[PDB]
RNA sequence: GCCGUCGCUGGCAGUCGGCAGAGCGAGAAAGAGAGUGGCGCGGACGCUACGCCGCGACGAGUAGGAGGGCCGCUGCGGUGAGCCUUGAAGCCUAGGGCGCGGGCCCGGGUGGAGCCGCCGCAGGUGCAGAUCUUGGUGGUAGUAGCAAAUAUUCAAACGAG
RNA sequence: UGGAAUGCGAGUGCCUAGUGGGCCACUUUUGGUAAGCAGAACUGGCGCUGCGGGAUGAACCGAACGCCGGGUUAAGGCGCC
């Protein structure tokens, strides 16, 4: 009973793991987000041979399905019900998420709203 | 607005926008207006030419209003009357001439640069200019002193 | 603290990132420098440039009437050459007609 | 050290000046009392001129 | 790898006002829409102008376009302009104009009025000839701003009449050393 | 093939519909111009124009510069008939994902009362270093050591000892 | 008949950081017996710059970099590593 979305094209991306930051392995106060690594004699941003890579502009994902989750939906964020109705006429290409903060018996009636209204929930089943 | 500011895209590399090589020194030229003679002199030769030096006489307790005098132009001294003035004295035929009182607009001298159209008039001024007052007198008029 | 003295290595390439331009050379060069006497006869000359022009219009309109009775007495292969001028939008238009109604 | 081209500008600031700042914080708070004193005063003096 | 210099790739021109009012945001949607759906080179002219800032598109003054309008040939035109139509209080008789400006001074609506022109805009400068046709384009003189004083070879150098930047002028302000031939030398 | 920048100072208000007639890519400056005489009621999408679309070329970078951040922090004016004891902040998480990234969103847990989205406003606003500051904790390590001044032994008592 | 060829849109104005220790190479070159020495000239590099080769390598040969698939090369190579 998947709702299904307009098309699904075929989702291809250039790169799946994340940027990992230099060094941030031999350290705990290393996080693994990106800063980008601007030391004199560093051997990151030199872009020597085997080192660690680089987050490059080249990377983007494809405009076409860019932000489009593998079941061929994008996403919106929806906190109660009323923001259901703006999300009726893109039913076949965006999905809905209820926020992490509504309540059960809320989303209960959220859940049931985007039933009738045929709109696809990712987490239909969050709560109870 | 820092939120706006230079300081703001400057947070994560190094020198913070001042130099590796050559660092962000406190006074690396000494402070102020120093080394006008010596080591700033192209700078003080190239664009404050003439500022070393002394030249012509003191005058100790200068007060500032007894050489007072602001100039109005000929060429708005039709501007300090009505338009209901000089227009009437264009329709005007007995000659009557309409009196211009300068110093009580708030000028002193008179300065003649702009042309005057052609009508008569009796300017009160405290002090006049040669070509200012040549300029009247060619299209009729008069050159009333007020002390 | 013996430092390098003076060097021109990467100067002619300097001068070469912006270009060596040569200077603007505009018609209606200045006169400042020509010699004084000369100069102010030249001026003397254009003072008085004026003085003879209704003089200069009765040449000048003389000159440009008779230049009425100056003009008003004078007043690759056949193949290719042929479809040249058939595919020609304007001067060929009628050789075109004359082959649509070729075939009627 | 002077940039290309600017002013030669002295600044008054070799004293201590921050120790003797003056702040206009209390002008709004004088203007309402030289105001209350000043009907204070034109309902001290009765009939005669307000101004003097 | 190609041998090219990217130095001057990026062109400095400006793509669209930078001001954010919407009855200017308006005006450029029109003429951007006229500039690019016609092939008069009139609109893309007055689109260009009303990218300018405002001290390039400076203001004029009413005796300035009298003059410029008096130039014989040109009568019963249009003076368009993209700046401010300013008054010019030392001019004493005033034509019938009809004039277009995004500004007109509050005393030179009334001399124009009272003369007897009309004071367009640009919606009905484009309602009544969309091309531009029967128009006079005018811009005031940019180079009347005092800044251009101090502008160009800098001043202590021989026939540099540029003005300096001095706090105040004066017989002891920048008047010694680098400007008497008696005192050290002048250029 | 995809991402981006630059250029075309490119194209699109023409969605002109029974008040209709659906075009401006084609080698050749200019009108699918006017007049003057010889049944069935039907037709996708678009257009936040700060938007959308089409073409090519291009893509290194310290010092430095600039722009764009629907990157992030804290408060202020508005605004979400915003979220919340049917569980907010915070923190943990071999769970699901998004974005090149800064970062972010869901699920599960813990927790117990406040918190956030947007448009603007403001700033003591983002850390890996500074023999940085304060606090906490490791390997060294059950290691060094508990070695100046000769010396202790037996039985009994109290006592869980 | 826009008066040689080929190529390419140019011109102009403000404001401006950083820099003002350099080094190497082909060729010429001064001091010195010479030096991985001191000092100049022209051009190219390293610095600011990865990549394939030279076992290794700031500077040598090739070649300059968005992220990818196929194909082909440069300089170097093809007993095994
Ligand atoms: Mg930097
Ligand atoms: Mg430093
Ligand atoms: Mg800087
Ligand atoms: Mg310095
Ligand atoms: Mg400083
Ligand atoms: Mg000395
Ligand atoms: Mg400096
Ligand atoms: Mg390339
Ligand atoms: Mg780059
Ligand atoms: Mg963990
Ligand atoms: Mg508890
Ligand atoms: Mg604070
Ligand atoms: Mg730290
Ligand atoms: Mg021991
Ligand atoms: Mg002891
Ligand atoms: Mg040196
Ligand atoms: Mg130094
Ligand atoms: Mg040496
Ligand atoms: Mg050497
Ligand atoms: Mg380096
Ligand atoms: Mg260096
Ligand atoms: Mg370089
Ligand atoms: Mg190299
Ligand atoms: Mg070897």
């Amino acid at each position: 009973a998947a709702l299904r979305p307009l098309v699904k094209p075929k989702i291809v991306k250039k790169r799946t793991k994340k940027f990992i930051r230099h060094q941030s392995d031999r350290y705990v106060k290393i996080k693994r987000n990106w800063r980008k690594p601007r030391g004199i004699d560093n051997r990151v941003r030199r872009r020597f041979k085997g080192q660690i890579l680089m987050p490059n502009i080249g990377y983007g994902s494809n405009k076409k399905t860019k932000h489009m989750l593998p079941s061929g939906f994008r996403k919106f964020l929806v906190h109660n019900v009323k923001e259901l109705e703006v999300l009726l006429m893109c039913n076949k290409s965006y999905c809905a998420e209820i926020a992490h903060n509504v309540s059960s018996k809320n989303r209960k009636a959220i859940v049931e709203r985007a039933a009738q209204l045929a709109i696809r929930v990712t987490n239909p089943n969050a709560r109870l | 607005p820092s939120r706006l500011r230079k300081t703001r895209k400057l947070r994560g590399h190094v020198s913070h926008g001042h130099g590796r090589i050559g660092k962000h020194r406190k006074h690396p030229g000494g402070r102020g207006n120093a080394g006008g003679m010596h080591h700033h002199r192209i700078n003080f030769d190239k664009y404050h030419p003439g500022y070393f030096g002394k030249v012509g006489m003191r005058h100790y307790h200068l007060k500032r209003n007894q050489s007072f005098c602001p100039t109005v132009n000929l060429d708005k001294l039709w501007t300090l009357v009505s338009e209901q003035t000089r227009v009437n004295a264009a329709k005007n035929k007995t000659g009557a001439a309409p009196i211009i009182d300068v110093v009580r607009s708030g000028y002193y001298k008179v300065l003649g640069k702009g042309k005057l159209p052609k009508q008569p008039v009796i300017v009160k001024a405290k002090f006049f200019s040669r070509r200012a007052e040549e300029k009247i007198k060619g299209v009729g008029g008069a050159c009333v002193l007020v002390a | 603290a013996k430092s390098k003295n003076h060097t021109t290595h990467n100067q002619s390439r300097k001068w070469h990132r912006n270009g060596i331009k040569k200077p603007r050379s505009q018609r209606y060069e200045s006169l400042k420098g020509v010699d004084p006497k000369f100069l102010r006869n030249m001026r003397f000359a254009k003072k008085h440039n004026k003085k003879g022009l209704k003089k200069m219009q009765a040449n000048n309109a003389k000159a440009m009437a008779a230049r009425a009775e100056a003009i008003k007495a004078l007043v690759v292969s056949r193949k290719l050459h042929r479809l040249a001028y058939i595919a020609h939008p304007k001067l060929g238009r009628r050789a075109r007609a004359r082959i649509a109604r070729g075939l009627r | 050290a002077p940039s290309r081209n600017g002013m030669i500008l002295k600044p008054h600031f070799h004293k201590d000046w921050q120790r003797r700042v003056a702040t206009w914080f209390n002008q709004p708070a004088r203007k309402i009392r030289r105001r209350k004193a000043r009907q204070a005063r034109a309902r001290r003096i009765a009939p005669r001129p307000a101004a003097g | 790898g190609v041998d090219i210099r990217h130095n001057k790739d990026r062109k400095v021109r400006r793509k669209e006002p930078k001001s954010q009012d919407i009855y200017l945001r308006l005006l450029v949607k029109l003429y951007r829409f006229l500039a690019r759906r016609t092939n008069s080179t009139f609109n893309q002219v007055v689109l260009k102008r009303l990218f300018m800032s405002r001290t390039n598109r400076p203001p004029l003054s009413l005796s300035r376009m009298i003059r410029k309008m008096k130039l014989p040939g040109r009568e019963n035109k249009t003076a368009v302009v993209v700046g401010t139509v300013t008054d010019d209080v030392r001019v004493q008789e005033v034509p019938k104009l009809k004039v277009c400006a995004l500004r007109v001074t509050s005393r030179a609506r009334s001399r124009i009025l009272k003369a007897g022109g009309k004071i367009l805009t640009f919606d009905q400068l484009a309602l009544d000839s969309p091309k531009g046709r029967g128009t006079v384009l005018l811009s005031g003189p940019r180079k009347g701003r005092e800044v251009y004083r101090h502008f160009g070879k800098a001043p202590g150098t021989p026939h540099s009449h540029t003005k300096p930047y001095v706090r105040s002028k004066g017989r002891k302000f920048e008047r010694a050393r680098g400007r008497r031939a008696s005192r050290g030398y002048k250029n």
